[PDB]
């Protein structure tokens, strides 16, 4: 019943939650598929201004055995699900690794979010990937001292 | 007279004492091998070869054995190790005298199998040399 | 009926996003295959195996990704990967159905191979067999 | 036809310079490989596929102290001493174009081999494609 | 006060009979030890406890090389080459009375010393207990 | 004036990435080590010693992580690694100065650790040096 | 006020079922530690912290078990294994409440201990920390 | 609500089901605790002189997070369990070598039946326990030829 | 037109500078390739009494992907090139691992000299090539105290 | 009553039996102390130039655990002990590896010659290398006895 979304083969993207579902859709996940689990790792960036949970509820988890089909399932099991409504501040920096991502948007049973990913190779990342890295790096030190590190990448910049 | 060959990626990981399934198929003439059971039947008595690489889930898992097995009989193994917990793969080819109605098959014993989805980098491929 | 088969060792270091060029070329059957072109035509249709050993450079970088592939769509991958810069092979093994006219050489996705003058110790080998 | 082809596993551990004698044949149908022997004498010359594929282990070497003096007397002396078996493949495939009398085995330039007593993780496979 | 108590962990490795620089200083209340010093040096006579955790690391890399050659000339070689890096800390605790003046250090009487630049694997602390 | 001192062996096994929730308690004075918690919770800021020993267990896994972590900050960390799958302990002993109502607890990053009843094989400890 | 603290290397090589005795005081404030009796008489009520490393003699035996028990009830274990008989310590450390007229004494639990001179390899050291 | 007892402290122990527990209770399981699971090993031996299988059901099955408060969970995830009715001879013996054990009497919804545990070391085990090692170890020796290798373990007697 | 000598085959060699090149020809270069680029390690040796570059130019350097011909194409890289020219002492030594060694004697447009090379398993050096090393290991140190050191190999021997 | 002598801080050490102790004293034993039984091995070496087995009686074993008051009774048990006199060359060579190496000289002379020598078991100093290969000649040169003794890595010309 829950409809899905598969995309895969880009390095950036920026999305609002409203673009990838409705109100009308009750229950619904997209799902990210990183080319190479070896060759490239995800970063995650995103922006919640004034986020409403009473509405619906947004879940985040990484997943490996094609289990999609039994998120309910998962949910049960608790595979590194993790809720981004309690979190304080909006711009947070979910850093992941592996083969499928899956973000649940649910309701308990919208241009203002915004949300964007980048690979990045573990060995010699791309000159724009690095630098848009170090941009929000940026973001994430202007902000308190929030621990924006998070296992720095090779990638240099100002 | 008999033509056969087939060649399949692994899709899915699989940890634990198990049949490896892979099911990526790119060339199935012959049409021998089922992904569901991850097995071989060879309905053509006589000389076949056999090779398979696995590859070794990074970050999660330091030694798995591979054996590659026809019936309950082990006829050949490899060992892929590596303690910083990087890839390495196991691999092994084999030429072996299939009977009628046999079955080979890849069993991990211990370790996790790592698979790329289309990156086909397990891979197990096999084609009969000589019909009995 | 037809006789195409071929084996070539690897002899200057390839780095980067290059086609990989093997040009110590030791058996050589119907002459499909250019050392210069570091590729294999196929003008047999039929299938074919191809098996590829490429040896990591040691010393220098972690990570080797060495892909087989048929016509511009990538048909196999292999890693190698050493934290202590040692020597560790990324080598696969494919039966592939080539018809007429393909192309199938061996990409390297990043890194350095070794550059062996004579050795062989990077080899690729490859031989029909069926015919369609 | 030429109806030849092999297969054989090691068992006895090997070092040295000394050729490498592949004993535990699984198949050796044509009876041109000696077990004992580990080495194949081509009888009927044409092209010959060959691959092998060897389990290396490291000699357990390791050690460390640690000491704790004040101004120099010892007062603390502690040891770490761990040893581990080196596993890792050594393993290439060839095409070879042999003639009447040619002599094909491993020899061994340094290093030490593991041999499974029946676990069969060294192996060594041959067979022929063309008939000369 | 007796106000005595500091911890450090290793960055750098070491090699040799050298003395352990602990550079990476989490606590050094009291000032009585100093990085670039490398000792702990006894400002306040009394009874003190230290204790030092050290993680060995190999270097005992093992290579292995194999040939097959034709008749005696090489046409294959296949390079394994791998450490296991053995993990085992080396570690005492020691009740020392040390008097005005007094100076104490882990020396390394041999070995390797891993070094971890944030995850201190090794780490040496004390603390003063009474003062004399 | 502060009276907190707490040491608890492990009682039941944890693996996976998980905080370790030290159970069978045998002093536990302050009360301030809750034990399903597996946390300290700091109510006198000041500077305090935590050793840690961490059993890994056999006949499952070859390597586990073990780390100390101050809130998020990991402070410390003990690898335990053995080929043979033998029991070997993942130790450490850190000094910190704790601020108010910080919490302090052992996560396991990746791991098998063990399942002692009352033979009480792993532990954890600390107790308060000086007061602020 | 009171002013408890002692250190002990062991001297001779203990083995089988029996208490371990550590003879090397090298420092006894308070001369509570019986050197002979190898067990240590509480006579001023408190908690104390009570280390201890002991290191397995290599070359025989497999597992060595080393239990700290206060009177007769095991308060602590440790566990040194090789399968190469190498050298491992069985270390731990534990703080006890101890009451007046109380008996702590290491007891090796089957295997064979180290016998180290002045070597101080096995060690013992406890402290008083609160007064009751 | 099932009925359990905890017998621990004892190296060798001869019973019988009935003994453990009557036809009185419907449901209930003897839980065995190893006292050191790391010097100490399991060795169970069962013999079942025509046993009622019809009125109930013996099952075996190890566990080690002191989750016996769950054991129809267990039935369902399948951990290892095994079942004695199946089995074709009398002595059929089996070593399971973790730290608790347990036998479920279920009732689906008698000195005849006769069970024995013994504790042995996996290094230096007692002349005693070897040679009650040995008292099995012959009987399945002499039973047709059956598997009585049970890692034969350094106990070596005529 | 430049005129080339591939020499292998051998472990212990010594040339002179007169019978590899004469003054007839204008420019030529000296090669020396490594039986195997990981098994062995090469080892280089010159001696200058008094030799002259007022008159002719003697540089070093390694290739490894055929360059022995593009050497004006090299001069304009500058990969790894040097001159026992401007060596303080006659005796110096440089540490080379590599596939090729190259020896350009140029124009600018003999027994007196003497030059040697050696090879030596890395694992498992001979009687005879460790012992070499040692017969000119302590000459360079008998010198003023230069660094003889060249990473002090694993070759047993005084 | 028995005469013993304890040498220590030594590496090597070339010695005569007349010397370690006179015809005078009935039975006497002399002990050597390794200062770390984990890093450091010994090896033994003795010369008898036509010596007496009729006079004296030479006896060699490890002891590891201060007990040399009581040998007897280690004798009774029989702790591993080698005579030297049935010995067929003077230059019969012994892997003595414990903590406690004792030589008894019992009743039932500079033509007899003992020495001793340590050995890092990982790093051997230069010295120990070279004095290493001087017992190591002369033991082929005496046929050819095997005078690998656990062959060190050792490798010297
Ligand atoms: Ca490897
Ligand atoms: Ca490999
Ligand atoms: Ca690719
Ligand atoms: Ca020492
Ligand atoms: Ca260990
Ligand atoms: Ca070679
Ligand atoms: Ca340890
Ligand atoms: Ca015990």
């Amino acid at each position: 019943f829950w409809c899905s979304t598969l995309v895969k083969g880009v390095i950036y993207g920026s999305y609002s939650v409203s673009e990838m579902f409705p109100k009308n859709f009750t229950n619904c996940t997209w799902t990210l598929e990183n080319p190479d689990p070896t060759k490239y790792s995800i970063y995650l960036k995103f922006s919640k201004k004034d986020l409403s949970c009473s509405n619906f509820s947004l879940l985040a988890y990484q997943f490996d055995h094609f289990s999609h089909e039994k998120i309910k399932d998962l949910l049960r099991k608790n595979h590194s699900i993790m809720q981004l409504c309690n979190s304080k501040n909006a711009f947070v920096f979910l850093q992941y690794d592996k083969n499928f991502i899956q973000i649940r948007r649910v309701f308990p049973t919208d241009q203002k979010s915004f949300f964007e990913f980048l690979v990045l190779n573990k060995v010699s990342p791309s000159q724009f990937g690095c630098h848009v890295l170090c941009t929000w790096l940026e973001s994430c030190l202007k902000s308190r001292t929030e621990s924006c590190g998070i296992m720095y990448t090779k990638c240099t910049c100002p | 007279v008999p033509r056969v060959a087939f060649y399949a990626g692994l899709k899915n990981p699989h940890e634990g004492y198990e049949v490896l399934k892979f099911d990526d198929v790119v060339t199935n003439l012959g049409n021998n091998y089922d992904a569901a059971s991850g097995k071989f039947t060879c309905n053509i008595p006589g000389t076949y070869f056999f090779t398979y690489h696995v590859l070794m889930r990074g970050g999660d898992g330091t030694s798995m054995w591979a054996d590659l097995c026809k019936n309950g009989q082990v006829r050949a193994s490899a060992i892929a190790q590596d303690a910083d917990q990087n890839y390495d793969y196991a691999s092994n080819s084999v030429i072996l005298h299939l009977d009628a109605g046999d079955e080979v098959f890849i069993k991990l014993d211990g370790g996790k199998a790592h698979g790329g989805n289309s990156n086909k980098y397990s891979t197990f491929s096999g084609f009969i040399i000589y019909s009995d």
